[PDB]
Order: C-alpha cells, then structure tokens, then sequence
C-alpha cells in the first residue's frame, strides 16, 4: 500500500542467498538473525584463533617461509652483489663517462648529438595522424588470417596510442598540436566502427555459442568461437580503451553466462533416482554377520548400494559440472576477456598465439570471476537429504573437501563448498542419533519393556525380550557404511589431496562416535536384549572390529558382560549350576541365529530350559532316589542326574546357601 | 501465523498485505534478481491462495 524501492541489485544477492543459506530462510528469523550473530562470534574466534595463530606462531611460520623467502633475498643478496657489482662498475666506469665525454662539458661543446638537438634528436614523430588504414585495412575487419587488420590495421590502432592524443604539442617540439585533434579521434571513430562492428560481433557471436551447446554441455563452438574473440581482446589499444572490449567479454556475456548458467541450471538437476526401503541389504549385512566369521565372509564387501553411484555419480559429473561453472569457466579465463595478453603490436603475439588450454593449470595470480552460483548451490542443495550418506561417502565428501589445493581457480572454494558438503553439511555425523538412542531408549522404553517390564523373571510376568533396533541392522549398515567407505570413498578421489587418505576421520568417528552411540547401546544394556545386544554388537564385531576398524571392543564384552551378568540372572533358577548353563543359557543367544521357559525359542540340545526346571524337579532334587542317583547319562539325567553327576559337590554347596542367610556333619559326610 | 488465526482479521490479511504490499512492491518496483524477495512475495502468494 506504500509500494517501496526499485530492488535493483543492491548491497544483497552477491550470495545473500548464500548467507542466508546458514540454516534457513524459512519463517524466518530475526531469530536467525541471532543465531547469524552466533555463527559471527563463531567466526570472531576462529579468525582471532587464525590472527594469533599467525601472530607470531605462523609468523615464525611466515619465517619458516623466510627461509625460502630471505633465501630469495640471499640469491637476491647476491643480486645485491650483483647489483652493487653491475652498479660499482657503472658507477665508476659512469663517472669516467662524466670526466670523458665531458672534457670541456660544455654540453654544447663537448657531447653536442642533443644540444644541438635539443628537439632534433627527438625528431621521429612524423606517422600523424589520420585514417587511412583504420577503415581501409579494416573493413569490419580485413583480418583472420593474421591479415592486415590482425597484423597491420591493429598496429595503426596502436600508432593510434603511440599518438599521446593529449601530449599533443610542447609548443616548442609542437608534434601533434593539431593532428592530435583527430588523429585517433577518426582512428577511434573508424575503430568507433569497428568497436560497434566487434561488439556486434561479440553479441552475434556469442549468441551463437549461445546456441553453441555441443556435448554435456560443452560450449566447444564458444571454444573454437573464443579462438574468434582473442584477436578482439588482445587488440591493443589496450583493448577496451574504456572499457569496452572487456564489456564486449563480460558484460556483452552479462546476459550469455545465463545462457550457459540457465543450461546448466535446468540440465543438472533431472537425474533423480532413488530406492524406497532396503531391509533386505541390512538381511544381507544380516546375512553377512550371520554366516562369519567362524565361516569365509558374507560380506563380499557386499551392499551398501549407496555405493552404486546414484549421488556419487555427480562426484564425477556435477564436479565436473560445477567444472564447467569453475573449470570450463577457467577456460572462460580463455574467454575472461581471453586472457587479454599478450600480442603487444597491436595483434601481433597473439596473431600468432592465440590458442589458451586455459584451465586450469597452477596457482600465482590475483584475480576475481563469476557463473559458478547456481552449480555449486544445485550440487550441494541436490546433495541434502542424504541420511545414508556421508558415513560410507566419507573419503567422498573430504575427497571433495581436499579436491583442489594447486590451481588459481575458484575451485579450491568450490572444495571448500564441498568441504561445505562435508562440513556445512551438518551433523551426519549423525551423534543426533545418540540422542535417538536415549530419547528413544527413555520415550519408547514403552514398547520393548512393555514385554518385559519382568524380563529376566516372571515376577511382573514378562518375557525377556526387547530388541536392539536403532541400532540392530544400523549395526549391518556399520559394514554398510564401512564397506563402502573403501570401494565408493576411494573412487571419488581428485587432487591434492583427494583420497589420498589422508582423510576420513568420520569413519574414526564410525569407531569414536559409534562406540559414543555403542556407549548409548551399553545405555541400552532383557535376554533377547543382551542377546541381541551382544548379538549385535558382534554382529558388528566379527568383521567389521577385526578387519579391526571400530572402538565398541569394550562395549561389546560390556553388553556381553551384561549378557554373562544377565544370562545366568534369566537362568538364575535354571543354572544352578552348569546344568542350565551351556545350552540353555548361552545357546539361547548361540543358536538364535518369564525367563524360566521363556528360552524355548531356539533351545539348544542337550538339557534346555523345558527340561531343567521340570526334569529336576520330578525326582531329581535330591537324586533318582536319595544322595545318590544311578544315573550319568546324555539324554534326561542330563536334566536330573547327570546334571546331578556334574553337580555332585553342587549338593552341599548349595545347602550351604541357608548357611550365612538367616555343625555340618550330618548332611556332608554321610548325606544318604 | 495470521492467517488461521482470525480472518486473518481481515486487516492481518488485507493491511498486512497492504504494508506488506509496500514491501512487496519493493519486490515489485524492481525485482532483478532478489530470489530472497521473490521469496518473499512468492510464499506471500502461496499462502494469499
């Protein structure tokens, strides 16, 4: 209703975007703004934490530079000896110049070539001024084929610059006072002609490689028209005298980047395809720990069929792509203006060498470009939902944070983008799943222990089992996202460094922090709870901690501790003493791949939890018949008095439990 | 937030639209290329649907 300003490119959208690319532009925040201000003083800290860090530490690090750098002053120190040296010998042999020319000195007497030639020694300006071979030996052009508007109408236009066009006279010279009025005004108004004729060339020319869209993507007729457009830019006089023939480069390709960045823009972003739900690989990371290791592995390294390259397809492509936002458009620093050195005369080098690589290739320079937005935000921003990733695509995305050190291209910040897509890229480093693993073992401890709120007993009435989901086949995406860490990582590699590894402490953190998450599963230390607790656990750890890459060793023999500890507390009333104890106890977790009965899933033979409660009690307490049985056998004494030949002295022992609760003779000597 | 809340009241609506129209026309008195106010003025009209 007070329709406000023209917003015309202000102070903002020079990746305003991209800052406001922190968390969100989503409703909306003054409260982000806040939290911009936290992400300042994060700044604050870390570039006083680099001031002083290069205060005095890396400025004893800029001297550990000095030794190459005063090495360049001591080679250099030599060339003050050879500088003092060239100047000793000059300076002397100069002031034998100044006693021996100058005998009389008497300039006019003695080294009269300029004092009689104050102004005749200076006598060569006689090329003004106007136009002949301007328009002539330049129609548009003549040139192309190092022709006369290449080799001699360029020349003339800078014989149009060697014209100081306001040093015109000096009176007393007087070269160019009134040939200097239209000299390079006709030189430049013929070369007016031609600057609208290269303009018009350079839009005509560049809407052509605007239609140039040769093989993914590539803009090759831009190349091979950029070999067209060299000759526009080397030109020297000088080329853009004001500004003109980088505006026939840059702001005539103002509007044609667009066309290259709106290519790129609709083509990079169609290759989406995904899969829905894949139990069936964590069956076969499953699968793996269920046949190893006590048997040849399963895994192959199998699937982890992220590994397939749905995402690091564009590891290849869109860097690749964004190497055509960077890299491509390092050769768009052979069309920047090309390079605009170096012919010289005034197309006279690069009359002849006019044929840029450009890209990408080494690191001294100063400079400064564009078109590489919308790439690199398409890379990253299609790269986002990726929970599987970057626990498998660690060596990929510090690969892409190490891509480029060695060129002077943007690319390095590019990596530092795809350092960005492994650091900006947030907490995947996934420890928020920690916070998954208390949060979800306290708000839904309501589910798992409402089947076994009595777990290991029957008092409360419940049967021991829970479940170690979140993370039970998150443990098969351990060999999932390790595995894959190793074929899939290693071919995502560039240069320095790139994998080259060198890199991937995330996958350390698959041993710190998933023994920080395992330490979470030793907060989740029931007995199919610490059967699939040491069951997953080992299930991690029988091949993915030896091969020996985890740190959850300690965890696993601390679930399994609770396992012992709470194995033999579910057969509390079952073994007592190992007659419950083998297999019934453990081989209720060994051959799974209310606690009384409740071991009656898998029950391994001989003398399992149906038989030792029941079978012991139904005249075997005491013996077959009374201290002692006639019975040491293998298929139901094993219940009841074989148990009672591997519980002999078990007699006594455990009459002896009424000994300190609440002499012994008649009951341990003659107990018949 | 406005929208639900009363009708939006209609003045959260139609005065803030129209203040915000003023804004909005700083997305509109020039646009090129303020993709943040385009933003802006686009969930502006999302939710105006």
């Amino acid at each position: 209703e007070s329709k406000e300003e023209i917003k015309t490119m202000e102070n903002i959208d020079d990746e305003v975007l991209l800052e406001i690319l922190t968390d969100i532009n989503w409703s909306i925040e003054d409260d982000a703004d806040s939290m911009i201000e936290r992400i300042d003083l994060r700044l604050a800290e870390t570039e006083y934490l680099f001031n002083q860090n290069l205060l005095s530490l890396q400025k004893i690090g800029p001297n550990i530079r000095p030794y190459e750098d005063k090495v360049n002053d001591e080679c250099h120190r030599i060339i003050p000896t050879l500088s003092l040296f060239l100047m000793e010998m000059s300076n002397f042999s100069n002031d034998i110049e100044n006693v021996e020319s100058q005998d009389n000195g008497l300039q006019v007497e003695s080294a009269n070539k300029k004092l009689l030639w104050n102004t005749l020694d200076e006598l060569l300006k006689t090329v003004s001024l106007d136009e002949i071979s301007l328009n002539q030996l330049l129609e548009c052009p003549i040139r192309e084929k190092n022709l006369p508007w290449m080799e001699n109408q360029l020349n003339l236009l800078l014989k149009a610059f060697q014209a100081i066009g306001s040093d015109g006279n000096e009176v007393e010279y007087n070269l160019r006072e009134i040939s200097g009025l239209k000299q390079r005004l006709q030189f430049y108004e013929k070369v007016t002609k031609i600057f609208l004729n290269r303009i018009v060339e350079e839009m005509q020319k560049k809407f052509s490689n605007i239609r140039g869209q040769d093989i993914s993507h590539d803009q090759m007729i831009r190349i091979l028209t950029t070999l067209l457009i060299f000759s526009p830019l080397i030109l020297f006089c000088k080329e853009i005298s004001q500004k003109s023939y980088q505006a026939i480069v840059e702001n005539w390709n103002v509007s044609i980047q667009p066309v290259y960045m709106e290519l790129w823009t609709k083509k990079i972003s169609q290759l989406q395809g995904i899969d829905t739900n894949d139990e069936k690989m964590n069956e076969l990371s499953l699968s793996q720990l269920l046949n190893e290791w006590d048997t040849f592995r399963k895994e192959r390294k199998t699937n982890d069929i992220n590994p397939v390259f749905k995402n690091s397809f564009s590891l290849l492509t869109e860097c690749l792509q964004t190497m055509r936002q960077e890299c491509i458009v390092y050769q768009n620093f052979v069309e920047v203006f090309f390079h605009i050195s170096s012919k010289h005369n005034f197309e006279e080098y690069i009359k002849h060498f006019n044929d840029p690589d450009a890209p990408p290739i080494l690191l001294d320079t100063v400079k400064v470009m564009q078109s590489d937005r919308e790439a690199a935000v398409i890379e990253t921003q299609l790269v986002s939902r990726i929970f599987q990733p970057i626990v498998t695509r660690l060596s990929s995305y510090f690969v892409e944070l190490v891509k480029a050190e060695p060129t002077v291209a943007p690319a390095l910040t590019f990596y530092l983008e795809n350092e960005i897509k492994s650091l900006e890229s947030s907490n995947h480093e996934f420890l928020l799943s920690a916070v998954t693993r208390m949060y979800t073992q306290i708000k839904q401890v309501w589910s798992d222990n409402v089947e076994e709120q009595v777990l290991h007993f029957e008092r409360i009435s419940n049967a021991t089992t829970n479940g170690e989901i979140l993370p039970g086949i998150l443990d098969l995406p351990v060999g999932l996202k390790n595995s894959e860490d190793l074929f899939q990582f290693a071919k995502r590699s560039m240069d320095i460094k790139d994998t080259d590894e060198g890199y991937e402490s995330i996958e350390l953190m698959n041993s710190s922090f998933r023994k920080l998450s395992i330490a979470a599963t030793r907060s989740i230390t029931d007995y199919m709870e610490t059967i699939s607790l040491l069951v997953n656990s080992n299930w991690l750890t029988e091949m993915l901690s030896m091969d020996g890459i985890f740190d959850t060793s300690l965890q696993n023999v601390k679930k399994v501790f609770d396992v012992e500890k709470e194995s033999y507390a579910s057969f509390l009333l079952r073994d007592t003493m190992p007659k419950l104890t083998a297999f019934v106890y453990g081989v209720s977790n060994i051959i799974e791949n209310r606690q009384n009965l409740e071991n009656i899933l898998l029950a391994y033979t001989s003398h399992e939890i149906e038989t030792l409660v029941k079978r012991l009690h139904t005249h075997m307490v005491n013996d077959f018949g009374y201290h002692q049985e006639n019975a040491i056998n293998n298929v139901l004494c094993d219940k009841l008095w074989s148990c009672i030949q591997g519980q002999t002295v078990s007699l006594y022992l455990k009459l002896y439990t009424v000994i300190d609760k609440h002499k012994n003779d008649i009951i341990s000597a003659f107990e018949e | 937030k406005r929208c639900l809340t009363n009708n939006d009241f209609n003045e959260f609506i139609i005065e803030y639209s129209k203040g915000l129209t003023l804004r909005r026309r700083f997305n509109q008195s020039s646009d090129a290329s303020q993709s943040l106010v385009i933003k802006r003025i686009w969930t502006q009209i999302e939710n105006l649907l």
